[PDB]
């Protein structure tokens, strides 16, 4: 020559429990266990953990185009011995974790992971001579970042000094800040403020709002981790996400339908979007007040007399404007269940393109090349392995597919900061005198430059001796508590912050 | 279930009139009855208070007259946008003090819930100077 | 019939010896900052551990700020550093 | 299955308003109707 051949992988999936998959010829995995120190160098005990023909029960590996996230379960046998003891049975010792995978069909594929686990107030350990484990995972910038949480002021610091200088980690990885320069530009004040929040956390937020990129990547021979932030998608990316390995065609080629379970769709490009009527509140703009937001693309109609409206809040400041965003649509979401790590396509997440020659999918009649956003990988050891190995592997996989016209960054939940409260004084010069003991100056430009209560002073307003929406960009000079910031404080610290003039005032 | 919602900020002006004179042009007035009425400072001054020249409680059903910025309204607006809202007189005071709020100061509004405006700190001003600060050191009120 | 000291009877009934947590030998830095002007000492001081024989981390600060009022800052709200304990957990399928 | 145009444009884009008519008999010597428009 459907159920003889529906059924068929039902006994497929049943042959699974002992793993009868063709065409795996052998597939092992390997995971190093490293010690890392007190100042996050390694050490040794094959001088480590190491394994092999799996004591390991059951390992969850997902992959974002950032970090890797999942779970660990294996076994060692027996009480006791030092190699054992001083790992696992400590909270806050750092582990880094080495996996690699080959794949043997004419040819092997790979895959690498470094990934780093600790943690405080959980170890679990689990028995009946036998004894279970348990271990999460992350990417090594986030799990040492996230167990760090300062809060403090810098002045005239480009942001790539900030992480620079916060970042003590070099036996293990390094982040390559030299192609972005949006992050090169100097501010000339900055509030650190990690107040009931992850500095990691931090790290995104500020990363987020300046739209970057970040890529999670290992050199597979030999492991090494190194970030990237780009603000763009270029060949300079592509010189170094060249996949190292060969047999590396495109295109969806016909030994793929051995190998899926289900193609399943998330959400696509509609042709209705809803209005989003910008509002800001303000007496005195002499301008539109109600504006449209914008939409990125067109071809899309819109509803009919259904509104979201955007305030913002309307503080004593000079009001600014306008916070230019978009107005976020759907993409293009393939979920791709399959048996096996697929043959004949590049199954590593590069950010590239992916032919479209055909129409096996749900997809898409009009969309040219794609890309991979994720994978997930559940390991069981099989049932039959389970016993020998208990008395003396299946895999399922699934894959994010998105757009590449509609390439945009991808970025986790975290956490938005919350105030706190400074306070500090007023001085203008140094070597004040006395009769010039309480006086007031006002400051231009973030220098000590004498400025006026005039020249700004918009059009409406020259001249009675009234100002309204009591302006900014007038500066006063206020000294801090002086422990707020580094020890390499070559610094005078006075953070210049603007006016609200009606606090010792009346409208008279 | 559902959502209560949550507070939002409003800035606008206090006018009285419309053709304003100039000897006119900064006084005050307080309007009585969500109608554009001249009110008094009596008449509410519930039986403690009659009377010695002191308010207890800082009373409602007093109101004064703001402009809006005007997009704030359907499209069909046949109308002037004119919120009455109560009166905190405790902003430009002391118990000492009593200077009530003049036309044309912008001031923040909250809307605290559905039909309950309040109106917390002002923005605007009627006397600075307009140099350098090495030339003078102005300090003073204006009046009336 | 109250005895101690786990006796041989015990080996019939367990199901399960479960770890949490244990002794570690690594905490974190918790630096106190009180935002002062005009206080006249240390600003920055460090919080104090109830324990020794732990070694810390290096260049890994956790900041512990306080709200500054109006009101003439007392201090100092004196605090540990709560570190992990010894935990096991025994299933077993009789009261033993 | 695939592909037609009668099921392309429908469940192939998100934001579509879309009616529900559900009709229910139930015959037993009778019959009672529930009906739904959602």
């Amino acid at each position: 020559i459907n159920k003889t051949i529906i059924k068929q992988l039902n006994k497929l999936r049943s042959s699974l429990s002992r793993g009868y998959n063709n065409v795996l010829q052998k597939q092992e995995i390997t995971i190093n266990i490293k010690p890392i120190n007190k100042n996050f160098e390694l050490e040794d005990i094959h001088n480590s953990l190491t394994l092999k023909n799996p004591h390991i029960e059951k390992l969850e590996v997902c992959e974002n185009i950032y970090g890797i996230n999942g779970w660990l379960t294996f076994d060692l046998a027996y009480i006791n011995n030092h190699k054992d003891f001083n790992f696992l049975l400590s909270p806050n010792q750092p582990i880094l974790l080495d996996i690699q995978i080959n794949d043997s069909f004419h040819h092997k594929r790979t895959t690498r992971f470094i990934a780093i686990g600790f943690n405080s107030n959980s170890i679990d350990i689990h028995e009946n001579g036998v004894k279970k484990f348990k271990i999460q995972f992350h990417d090594p910038l986030k799990a040492l970042w996230t167990k760090h949480k300062p809060s403090y002021i810098a002045l005239n610091k480009s942001l790539d000094d900030i992480f620079k200088d916060n970042f003590f980690f070099d036996s293990l990885f390094s982040l390559d800040t030299n192609k972005s320069n949006n992050l090169k530009i100097r501010i000339p004040q900055a509030f650190i403020s990690t107040v009931n929040r992850n500095f990691y956390d931090f790290f995104i937020q500020q990363l987020e709002q300046n739209k970057c990129y970040l890529k999670y990547f290992c050199d597979k021979k030999s492991g090494k981790v190194s970030y990237h932030v780009v603000d763009q998608v270029d060949n300079d990316l592509q010189r170094n996400i060249v996949n190292s390995d060969e047999d590396l065609k495109d295109k969806l080629s016909p030994y793929d339908i051995s190998c899926f379970k289900k193609q399943i769709l998330i959400s696509n490009k509609s042709n209705f979007y809803v209005k989003e009527k910008n509002i800001c509140p303000d007496v005195t703009l002499n301008t539109q007040r109600k504006e449209d937001r914008k939409i990125s693309d067109t071809l899309v109609k819109p509803f009919s007399s259904i509104l979201k409206d955007n305030l913002q809040s309307v503080e004593y400041i000079q009001s600014n404007n306008d916070d230019k965003q978009e107005i976020i649509t759907t993409g293009f979401e393939i979920l791709l269940t399959s048996r096996n790590t697929l043959p004949f396509l590049d199954t590593e997440i590069t950010l590239s393109k992916l032919d479209n020659d055909q129409n096996y999918l749900l997809g898409a009649t009009d969309i040219k090349s794609l890309y991979i956003s994720q994978r997930k990988l559940l390991f069981k050891r099989s049932k039959y392995c389970s016993k020998q190995l208990y008395e003396n592997h299946d895999n399922s996989i699934t894959y994010k597919i998105k757009d590449y016209s509609n390439l945009t960054p991808e970025y986790p939940k975290y956490k938005s900061f919350s105030n706190f409260y400074i306070n500090g004084r007023i001085t203008i010069g140094e070597n004040v005198n006395n009769d010039s003991k309480k006086a007031y100056k006002f400051f231009k430009n973030h220098k000590p430059e004498e400025s006026s209560i005039a020249e700004f002073q918009e059009n409406g307003e020259k001249g009675t001796s009234a100002i309204l929406n009591s302006k900014a960009d007038i500066l006063y000079a206020i000294e801090i508590a002086k422990e707020m910031l580094s020890d390499k404080s070559s610094d005078k610290p006075i953070i210049y912050l603007p006016l609200k003039v009606n606090i010792n005032s009346a409208n008279n | 279930k559902y959502k209560s919602f949550s507070n939002f900020y409003i800035n606008g002006r206090i006018t009285i009139g419309e053709n304003v004179n100039n000897d006119s042009k900064k006084a005050y007035k307080f309007f009585k009855n969500h109608k554009p009425e001249e009110s008094s400072i009596a008449e509410f001054q519930e039986n403690g208070e009659k009377g010695t020249s002191a308010i207890l409680n800082s009373k409602a059903d007093i109101l004064y007259a703001i402009e809006i910025a005007k997009e704030m309204l359907s499209d069909k607006s046949s109308d002037k946008p004119i919120i009455y809202l109560p009166l905190k007189v405790n902003i430009n005071s002391a118990n000492n003090q009593f200077i009530p709020l003049r036309n044309d100061d912008i001031i923040l509004i909250e809307i605290q819930s559905f039909t309950k405006g309040e109106i917390i700190e002002l923005i605007s001003n009627s006397a600075i100077s307009t140099k350098k600060a090495q030339q003078q050191l102005l300090q003073r009120q204006l009046l009336g």
